């Protein structure tokens, strides 16, 4: 918005402000190690207790 | 010379004779007061500090 003056001064106009804001994108990793003699057991039926 | 009220009104009603501008990077004068909010008291008693 704007005042109403008694100066003489230079009026300002009907004003408008546009503005963008944008994303950003975030990533997250991890590593967790397994050995096989574990992993090929999961696979086989177990013969004996 | 003239009144005491003159005086007093004098101070707050008109503007002074010729003081300097704001934010500037030097004091020129002051033509046009449009936002000249400033007052000045040793005008008044004629002494410096």
């Amino acid at each position: 918005p704007t005042i109403a003056h008694g100066d003489g001064r230079r009026p300002s106009k009907q004003r408008t402000f546009i503005v963008v804001k944008n994303c950003h994108k975030h990533h997250i990793s991890t590593e967790m190690e397994l050995s096989m003699l574990d992993l090929e057991i999961l696979h086989s039926i177990p013969e004996t207790p | 010379n003239r009144g005491l009220y003159n005086m007093v009104n004098e101070y707050s009603q008109r503007l002074g004779g010729h003081p300097a501008t704001s934010n500037t990077e030097v004091q020129f004068v002051v033509i046009a007061g449009t936002d000249v909010f400033l007052e000045q008291p040793c005008s008044f008693l004629q002494e410096a500090f």
